[PDB]
């Protein structure tokens, strides 16, 4: 279910197809669809209390340590 | 570099004329060693161990064993001499100068 | 590298330049094997192999002294002090909780009865633990301390890490010289 | 006692890494047996059945191909003897531009023989000796084994013939539609005159379409774009210039040095008044396609556009030459109009769009021409690659053909009856060459060998068939592709015919080399460079 | 994986050439040790001792192989030598 | 032995091969004794050096200077070593022509060889192929080598040098104080990735200086990219930058970001650029000299004296 | 989301590897079948050597 | 083997040969297939791939999913190359043909594991290639009519089913009217570089939109740009190569004065000169101006005075587009303004589209340029769309040069297959046996079809293989009913030549493959 393909030669030989296909990771299936989902729902479940008159704010701190307090969710993400 | 060595790669290898040029040059070696050990007016050789210890020594076969050598041409006429000296005690120096001129000669 | 480092001119000039960088003898045969040849050596070793022969004899005179008890005994707790920390200075202690009970007990008690004469220098003793120990738990044994001078060295405890119902005579006396207490002449085999 | 030293003298003086080699076992048979790989290397692409190899090179380029020659220049030989056999083979694509195979399976050959006389008790001198006795022998006996000639190379039906054998050993399946094409191209080049020259067939390799789409065509395709608004042309009257299409400029050092208003005000518009007038004196010599080797500028862009003329801009000089040759026009290294003869012309002048590809192509409608162009579709860079080198072998057999017109049948059927003659001619000669002689003849058997081999029969029965009807008297008989099981049939009847010239110099290039590595006795090897590579060869 | 990382495999042509090819190279060791003009051979053993001889099997004894096909031909000569006790150079060759 | 004589548009920097360092900087390198020891070199003292900008004006003062560097600061006789002289990249011919006529007709050398400063510190460095930004006090120059040689005809010329560089700086007159922000130059002056989020907190571009060419970085890539596309790979990861100019900014990796961006998505660029030997190209000619490939490129004196100024052009016109 | 301290091929992925093995296996032995197979040499990485069919 | 003192080739040489090697190249083949299978039909899906930048590109495209992996298979490269290659020559298929060529190679697999010669196999390959070819040209329907309405219908249900497979399928006939629009509008070349296709993040799929005229984003505007007039109504356009600004009248010029009059007349001079080319494109009647090169804050301000339009660095392709719409030629001189150079359309406008700014050429009608204007949420959202729109528009280019259409959903396969079939049950034996081969392997569109639907395939097959041998040419998969069904009368239809150009190619690469017998890779120089 990861590193490509895996079976590098039903005779013995190398099998290299891809470059770097030892250090490449791959996702396929309703495995991949369901990783996606978790990752669109922590996005939305994050910025969901930023929303309506009752919203809470967050607070981002750039690379360089500059602050910025915001509920638009454009600037947040 | 040759035949043994295809199937042994580590193999140390002289054939004939190289195997020839060896040998005679190392028993050349061990005569100009013993030459000065040959007779009353010979020079007595002093042979200090790893350990410090001193020999005075002007026998053939004590040179021999003490000398600091590493050459199977050598181990062969030290092994002669040690027989010669085990069944006569004396006669090593002569053996030898006679093998190696023997050698020279014939080369 | 640039190149792969290999049998050729340019990495040696490179590495010039700075990158790429780039029996024995009658010492040690014992009484039986000095006795096992004897015409062998040469009189002129022979001069010192008497002093050598000399040395042994009185090393294995020397153990002989120190070979006191050589066979397992049982103490009680009452005198358990006086036995094992107080035991002979520089004595090697081996003491054996057990129950009679416990079968894993009984096997390890006669490995020692075993390596007891066996090991004539090291002290064996057994005792019952609940006779030993203020309520000893059931379920703690056998229990081989190993003592030095009143120290403990070692303590392998517990009816698991002691080595099974398989222990023969062998891992266990492995297992004893651990903490150097038997020194036997082995590795751990099983 | 447990070390060999080096003896005294050159054992002890050689550098550290370098090595010497001496004698019928350290050196003779070791470059016997590195040709002998060579030659196993490049066996199994040996004739039409033979199969493509895959070589890698060290840039991870990818060649697929069963021609020798490529596969050994991208092979990485590094054994010295090997290395002499691959310059013979380069040396017969050079000369003949088809038969290294033969060369490289020849010289194996005669190698692995030799080997076998040397160990039996003949010396290196008599092996020589014989080997070039019996080379001189096949060089007389070849012309009386030539069967058939050309007659014509205007044709192109008898020249398509000619060429199938050459282009079928390379791309087996489809050989009509090939040598239909190559002849098709170099029987609308070859002139009235006896020269023949190869760089004129041009090839251009465009993606997408399978080779059966590929075409011939009377002029040129240059995968460019044009650079104004005009995109085709009619009746092309190409003006050419190596210059670039902007205006001269000093060779010293140009500045423009003002001192009043009115200079300034009116130098921008004296620039382009001269450009105006420089590109529409070329206009009205009647051109209507302009080529120039070098750039162009916008204003002179500008004015092209303006009075239509379609420009063009080639890069390269050898394109620019090919050109002018096409249209019979003069490169002018000045930006004046033409004259009635240094002007070119063309049937037609488009911009069209090959598959993915824009092109444009300058199409005479005329049969002939000095140049030609195939342009080979294909689905794959590798596969159109494999059939450009098909029609190199192509072309070259056609040159070839006006070199020398004398054709020798194929499919082993001359080297079988070389073997034979040969081994005719060793019997009668006493004394130690015969040995030789007899191996040299027998070398010729492992063409035959090669092609059953390669076909998928069992060589023996293809090689007792061959000499058993050799026998009987027929010189024109060879193998037969198109049998599951060890057959044969007459190679002239069946049109598969090689060329003298190819088997003459292949055979003396094999005879050559073999007899070239079997006079080294002793090899005294560097220790490896980690040098720049060799400064002339860039 | 399916079999280890240390495990090599070879076949075919280039399996028998090989083994073909060890074995020619045993028999040239020894080609010359043969008849009554044979040359004697100085063997250095890995105890410091020497073997001067131009007996087959003390040749091929004091010698060590890594090809399996050499040591095919070194046991040849060991079969020779146990059973009849001459021959193993004649054997190999 | 060889000896490297590396102009380099910088002092003589002369000595052997083998030397880890040059045994003859002449420009800007006893008295008492007796003999002319010292007049001798007091009059090369105060000689101008003739090569301005990577480029020989005055031919009589290097003759009279290699003479110098050769019979005083090294004491050897040039009839028997072999030369190994440095050229700037897409140095003319003439000049060429003209240091040939030099060593062999007037030092007598036996054989000598002229190679491009930016291969030798190519060489220095330990690799064969790359592109080297060579960017020193009065021109910047992009040599792509393959194979160890200049390719010839993918070296894109730009001037962005030293000179070019502290202008914009002096911008932001008098020799002194152009000297200061010179100084300012010499000392530190970080590259930066974006000139946004370094200006915030208070070559590449043109228009920052005012010229309409091209940048450094596009100048690496076109050079790539009129190459082979196999040895793209190596042009792309082996970029190797050299130059006091390019050093005093240390820009590698602002360089490295605005390349691969230009370059496909594929070949990862790595530029080596830590070295600051101070003697790059005499230790790349001291390797070249080293080597035997050496003897193998040596235009001998017989080679010189069949051909002349065509044996050092080595023909192929 | 599973958490198992291990790796994971699941669908037409194992079964492929297991076909692969399976024929890995059997091709070594394939050569050995029938009149004209051969045998094989195997080699202990001691030099200990096999021959068998 | 032997050590061999000195050996051939150079140490690192990897030589793969024989039955192993080519068995494993076949492999690699099924490996990049499986790497597009998914993707096939209108229930493909599409992948995600990430770069070493980290940039993400998400397909359903075959060609830009194989070249987006760094296959480096020297027998594996060969499909990705004929998946280039068809979108080379046709522009889809491309996931079809490494389909196809994989499951020839797969098919054969077993004939090739048991020594037969590869020979045979390409002779077969070749063989049934030709055949089946004929067929598809022999059975292909090709109106004799000449009808426009005909013809446009033809194109935009071709179009309709080339994008019944992408995000944009529930658009598709709104995409699909769109790409006839823009292809019917190009003169005869049908160049793509006269159709622009702008990606304006934000907005839905419908609300992109396609210009029948040109549109291009505003280009770095100097002060005086927003003084400018945004609409014009039916204006004049003078489309240039000029750059209007102060600037040295040419690099290498020098002045030279010695007189502060002369100073002075030299400034008024420059000031003239620039002044003299505005007056000039003023005169022409132009109310709009374009220029291929910059024009400087002065001109703008000029002609934000004088009421006009002035826009600089506009890319060439879009000044080339706004040549060939509006009408007129671009003008690197100012000295001859003809209305016979000048463009003109009836509305120039600058709005606002998704954040951006876009200035419209509309209303041109002698226009031979469409400009796509696509909208969506992301950046590769609106990069597969427009590749989607890329596959539609080469479709409909090769429908208008040869409307000779057959049906999909693997009609066209289970056809051929059938007719493969029935040619191998009429030959001697041996070849009859890899014909066959190449029949039951053109089986894999229906099949793979079936399968990233959700089907039962083998059920789906079996009705084709009956319904296709009981009289039937164009029955293939209907996939919202999961069953079959007469394809070309539900309008799946598909230009011949994407399926000639698929099996040429498969075939083609099938037959390389299986004639290389050894792979040697050289070990790599300069090796880092
Ligand atoms: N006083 C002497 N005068 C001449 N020759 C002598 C005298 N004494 C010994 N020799 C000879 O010197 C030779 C070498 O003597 P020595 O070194 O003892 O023998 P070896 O070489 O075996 O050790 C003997 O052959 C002996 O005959
Ligand atoms: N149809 C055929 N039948 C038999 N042999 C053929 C046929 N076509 C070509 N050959 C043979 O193949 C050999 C040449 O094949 P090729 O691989 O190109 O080698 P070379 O590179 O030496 O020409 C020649 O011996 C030629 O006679
Ligand atoms: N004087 C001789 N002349 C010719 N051949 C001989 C002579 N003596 C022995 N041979 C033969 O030559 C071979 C010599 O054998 P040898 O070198 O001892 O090796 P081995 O006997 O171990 O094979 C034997 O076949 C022997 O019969
Ligand atoms: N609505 C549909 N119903 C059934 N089959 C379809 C439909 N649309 C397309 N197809 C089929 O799907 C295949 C298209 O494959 P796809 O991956 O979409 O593009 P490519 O042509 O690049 O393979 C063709 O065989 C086509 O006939
Ligand atoms: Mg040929
Ligand atoms: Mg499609």
């Amino acid at each position: 279910a990861s590193m490509g393909t895996l079976a590098f030669d039903e005779y013995g030989r190398p099998f290299l197809i891809i470059k770097d296909q030892d250090r490449k990771s791959r996702l396929m299936g309703l495995e991949a669809l369901k990783s996606h989902i978790m990752a669109a729902k922590a996005v939305a479940n994050t910025m969901r209390t930023s929303l309506g008159p009752n919203g809470l704010d967050k607070m981002m701190v750039d690379k360089d340590g500059d602050v910025t307090v915001t509920n638009d969710g454009a600037t947040i993400l | 570099m040759a035949a043994v060595k295809t199937l042994n790669p580590k193999a140390e290898v002289a054939r004939a004329q190289a195997a020839l040029a060896v040998n005679i040059s190392a028993a050349r070696g061990l005569q100009d060693v013993l030459r000065t050990n040959l007779g009353p007016k010979g020079t007595m050789k002093m042979l200090v161990s790893g350990a410090g210890d001193i020999k005075l020594t002007k026998d053939g076969n004590v040179l021999l064993h003490e000398m600091q050598i590493q050459h199977p041409t050598a181990s062969l006429i030290a092994k002669v001499a040690t027989a010669q000296d085990d069944i006569t005690g004396d006669g090593t120096t002569s053996n030898v100068l006679i093998i190696g001129e023997l050698l020279k000669q014939a080369d | 590298m640039q190149d792969p480092n290999a049998d050729t001119e340019w990495n040696d000039i490179l590495r010039k330049k700075g990158i790429l960088p780039p029996v024995k003898t009658y010492e040690d045969m014992t009484l039986e094997e000095l006795e096992d040849h004897e015409d062998e050596f040469n009189e002129e070793d022979e001069r010192a192999i008497e002093m050598y022969r000399r040395r042994r004899l009185a090393e294995w005179k020397a153990t002989k002294l120190k070979n006191k008890f050589g066979e397992v005994l049982e103490i009680s707790g009452k005198d358990y002090v006086q036995e094992v920390t107080k035991a002979g200075e520089g004595l090697w202690v081996i003491l054996h909780l057990y129950k009679q009970g416990i079968p894993l007990c009984a096997l390890i008690n006669q490995h020692l009865s075993g390596l007891a004469r066996k090991f004539p220098d090291v002290k064996f003793i057994k005792a019952i633990s609940t006779t030993c120990i203020p309520n000893y738990p059931d379920r703690n044994l056998p229990t081989i301390f190993v003592y030095l001078e009143g120290d403990i060295k070692a303590q392998f405890i517990g009816p698991l890490v002691f080595g099974g119902m398989n222990l023969t005579r062998d891992e266990l006396e492995w297992k004893l010289s651990e903490s150097g207490a038997i020194m036997t002449d082995l590795e751990e085999n099983p | 006692a447990l070390h060999v030293p080096k003896a005294p003298g050159f054992a002890q003086m050689l550098k550290e890494g370098a090595k010497h080699f001496s004698g019928l076992e350290e050196a003779v048979y070791r470059n016997i047996q590195a040709c002998k790989e060579l030659a196993q290397t490049t066996r199994t692409a040996y004739g039409p059945n033979g199969m493509n190899k895959m070589v890698i090179n060290h840039l991870e380029k990818l060649f697929v191909t069963n021609d020798a020659a490529t596969i050994l220049r991208e092979l990485e030989v590094q054994h010295p003897a090997a290395k002499m056999i691959v310059m013979a083979s380069h040396m017969q694509e050079q000369e003949v531009g088809d038969g290294t195979n033969f060369v490289l399976v020849f010289a194996g050959a005669l190698l692995e023989l030799a080997e076998e006389l040397l160990r039996i008790g003949l010396s290196v001198s008599e092996v020589i000796e014989g080997y070039e006795i019996a080379c001189r022998k096949a060089h007389e006996i070849l012309p009386n084994l030539v069967c058939c000639s050309a007659k014509n190379l205007r044709d192109i039906d008898e020249v398509s013939s000619l060429l199938r054998t050459s282009i079928m050993s390379k791309q087996y399946g489809n050989e009509v539609f090939l040598a239909k094409l190559i002849a098709q191209a170099c029987v609308s080049i070859f002139p009235d005159s006896g020269h023949f020259n190869v760089d004129n067939i041009r090839v251009c390799k465009i993606l997408g379409s399978g080779i059966s789409s590929s075409s011939v065509l009377h002029g040129m395709v240059f995968k460019k774009e044009t650079e104004g608004d005009v995109t085709s042309v009619k009746d092309a009257k190409i003006a050419v210039y190596s210059c670039p299409f902007d205006g001269m400029i000093t060779e010293t050092k140009g500045t423009v040095l003002i001192k009043t208003a009115e200079e300034l005000m009116n130098f921008s518009k004296g620039e382009e008044n001269l450009m105006d007038a420089q590109v529409k004196a070329i206009a009205d010599t009647g051109a209507n396609v302009v080529v120039t080797g070098g750039k162009v500028a916008d204003m002179a862009l500008h004015y092209a556009n303006k009075y239509n003329i379609m420009l063009v801009r080639l890069n390269s000089k050898w394109d620019l030459r090919r050109l002018c040759k096409t249209v019979g026009a003069t490169a002018l290294p000045r930006l004046t109009p033409p004259v009635l003869e240094e002007m070119g012309h063309c049937d037609s002048v488009y911009l069209s769009e090959v598959g993915d590809t824009q092109v444009v192509v300058f199409k005479h409608e005329k049969e002939d021409g000095a140049i030609s162009t195939i342009v080979l579709r294909g689905s794959t860079d590798n596969l159109m690659d494999d059939i450009e080198r098909a029609v190199d072998d192509g072309v070259n057999t056609f040159k070839v053909l006006t070199r020398d017109k004398r054709l020798v049948p194929g499919g082993g059927a001359t080297e079988i009856e070389l073997a034979k003659q040969i081994t005719s001619y060793g019997e009668t000669c006493p004394g130690l060459e015969q040995y030789a002689i007899k191996k040299f003849a027998e070398a010729f058997e492992a063409i035959p060998r090669a092609l059953a081999e390669n076909s998928g029969v069992k060589a023996n029965e293809v090689i007792s068939k061959l000499y058993a009807v050799h026998q009987e008297g027929n010189k024109n008989v060879g193998l037969d592709i198109e049998a599951e099981v060890p057959a044969v049939k007459d190679m002239l009847e069946a049109g598969i015919l090689d060329t003298y010239l190819g088997k003459y110099w292949a055979i003396k290039l094999a005879t050559n080399a073999a007899v070239t590595v079997l006079r080294v006795d002793q090899i005294i090897m560097a220790k490896p460079a980690g040098g720049p590579k060799p400064p002339s060869g860039k | 994986l399916v079999l280890s990382q240390n495990t090599k495999r070879e076949s075919g042509r280039k399996v028998q050439s090989g083994n073909i090819n060890a074995a020619k190279t045993i028999a040239d060791i020894i080609r010359t040790c043969l008849g009554p003009k044979s040359m004697m051979k100085m063997l250095l053993d890995p105890m410091g001792g020497i073997v001067m001889t131009n007996d087959g099997n003390a040749i091929l004894r004091e010698i060590q192989v890594q090809h399996p096909a050499a040591k095919s031909m070194i046991e040849i000569s060991r079969t020779q030598d146990e059973e009849v006790g001459d021959g193993t150079t004649s054997v190999i060759i | 032995a060889a000896l490297v004589i590396d102009n380099g548009s910088g002092m003589c920097k002369a000595g052997f091969a083998g030397d880890d360092a040059p045994r003859a900087v002449f420009p800007s390198i006893k008295d008492s004794y007796v003999g002319d020891e010292a007049q001798s070199k007091r009059g090369i003292l105060t000689l101008k050096y003739p090569i301005e900008h990577g480029i020989v004006t005055n031919w009589d003062d290097m003759e009279k200077i290699w003479h110098h560097t050769f019979y005083n600061e090294l004491r050897v006789a040039p009839e028997e070593h072999p030369v190994l002289l440095t050229e700037a990249p897409l140095n003319p011919k003439a000049n060429r022509e003209k240091m040939t006529q030099i060593m062999f007709e007037t030092f007598n050398t036996p054989a000598m060889y002229v190679a491009i400063q930016a291969v030798l510190s190519l060489y220095a460095s330990g690799r064969t192929t790359g592109i080297v930004m060579d960017s020193g006090d009065g021109v910047t120059h992009t040599v792509p080598i393959y194979e160890g040689y200049a390719l010839p005809h993918a070296i894109l010329r730009l001037d962005l040098a030293g000179r070019d560089l502290t202008d914009y700086l002096m911008k932001i007159t008098t020799t002194a104080e152009r000297e200061i922000v010179r100084d300012i130059k010499e000392k530190l002056c970080y590259v930066a990735l974006d000139f946004e989020q370094e200006m915030a907190t208070a070559l590449f571009q043109p228009s920052f200086l005012g010229m309409e060419s091209c940048g450094i970085h596009e100048t690496t890539f076109n050079s790539i990219m009129k190459c082979d596309v196999d040895i793209r790979k190596d042009l792309y990861a082996n970029t190797v930058l050299s130059g006091g100019t390019t050093m005093y900014p240390g820009i590698a990796d602002r360089m490295q970001k605005e390349i691969t961006a230009l370059a496909p998505s594929t070949m990862k660029i790595k530029i080596i650029a830590p070295p600051e030997r101070k003697y790059s190209v005499w230790i790349g000619g001291s390797i070249l000299a080293s080597l035997s490939t050496f003897q193998q490129m040596w235009i001998s004196k017989q080679e010189y004296d069949e051909s002349g100024p065509s044996i050092v052009h080595r023909k192929c016109f | 989301p599973l958490s198992v301290f291990g790796d994971r091929s699941t669908g037409e992925t194992i079964r492929s590897q297991n076909v692969m093995a399976a024929a890995s296996i059997a091709n070594i032995v394939k050569s050995s079948l029938g009149p004209v197979g051969l045998d094989k040499m195997l080699v202990d990485d001691i030099g200990d050597v096999t021959i068998t069919n | 083997m032997m050590p061999t003192p000195v050996i051939l080739l150079k140490e690192g040489t990897d030589s793969s040969q024989g039955i192993p090697q080519l068995v494993s190249n076949i492999s690699a083949c099924q490996v990049i297939a499986e790497a597009v299978r998914t993707t096939l039909g209108p229930r493909g899906m599409d992948k995600l791939i990430v770069d070493g930048r980290g940039k993400a590109t998400i397909s359903n495209d075959g060609a830009t999913i194989l070249k987006l992996l760094d296959v480096v298979h020297p027998a594996a490269k060969t499909l990705v190359d004929i998946a280039k290659s068809q979108d080379a020559e046709v522009g889809d298929g491309t996931t079809s043909v490494t389909l196809l060529a994989a499951e020839f190679l797969k098919q054969v697999k077993p004939y090739v594991e048991e020594g037969l010669h590869p020979q045979i196999i390409i002779r077969a390959f070749r063989t049934a290639t030709q055949l089946a070819v004929n067929k598809i040209k022999e059975i292909a329907v090709t109106v004799k009519k000449a009808d426009k309405v005909e013809q446009r219908k033809l194109l935009e249900k071709c179009a309709m089913t080339a994008l019944s497979s992408k995000l944009i399928s529930q658009q598709k006939a709104f995409f699909a009217k769109m790409v006839v629009d823009a292809v019917m509008m190009l003169d005869d070349l049908l160049q793509l570089k006269m159709i622009g296709i702008k990606k304006v993040q934000g907005g839905a799929l419908e609300d992109s939109q396609l210009v029948a005229g040109v549109a291009f984003k505003k280009t770095f505007s100097y002060a005086g740009f927003e003084m400018q007039p945004k609409k014009y109504h039916n204006p004049k356009i003078a489309l240039l190569n000029v750059e209007l600004e102060l600037k040295a009248e040419k690099d290498n010029a020098e002045i030279r004065v010695h007189t502060v009059e002369d100073y002075q007349a030299i400034v008024d001079a420059e000031w003239n000169i620039l002044y003299d080319k505005l007056e000039k494109i003023h005169h022409s009647g132009a109310k709009v101006v374009l220029s291929k090169l910059p024009i400087g804050d002065v001109a703008t301000q000029y002609f934000a005075d004088r009421d006009m339009f002035c826009a600089g660095r506009v890319p060439e392709e879009d000044l080339k587009r706004t040549m060939m719409a509006c009408g007129g030629s671009i003008q690197t001189s100012v000295n001859a303004l003809s209305a016979d150079v000048l463009g003109r359309c009836q509305v120039f406008e600058e709005t606002q589209i998704g954040g951006e700014r876009y200035n419209f050429f509309t209303g041109c009608p002698k226009a031979k340029t469409c400009t796509f204007i696509l909208r969506g949420g992301a950046e590769q959202f609106m990069e597969e769309t427009e590749r989607s729109l890329h596959d539609a528009i080469m479709i409909v280019r090769r429908a208008i040069k040869n409307d000779s259409v057959v049906a999909g959903g693997g009609a066209i396969e289970m056809e051929l297959s059938k007719y493969l079939r029935d040619y191998s049950r009429t030959i001697p034996g041996k070849q009859q046996l890899l014909i066959g081969a190449y029949a039951k392997a053109l089986e894999i569109i229906p099949r793979q079809l079936c399968d990233n639907a959700g089907f039962d395939a083998t059920n789906i097959l079996n009705k084709l293989r009956a319904r296709h041998a009981q009289g039937g040419t164009w029955y293939g998969v209907d996939i919202n009913n999961e069953d079959i069904a007469d394809n070309f009368e539900a309008f799946v239809w598909e230009p011949a030549m994407v399926r000639i150009n698929a099996l040429t190619a498969a075939s083609e690469a099938a037959c390389l493959i299986v004639s290389v017998d050894e792979t040697i890779k050289n070990p790599r120089s300069t090796v880092d």
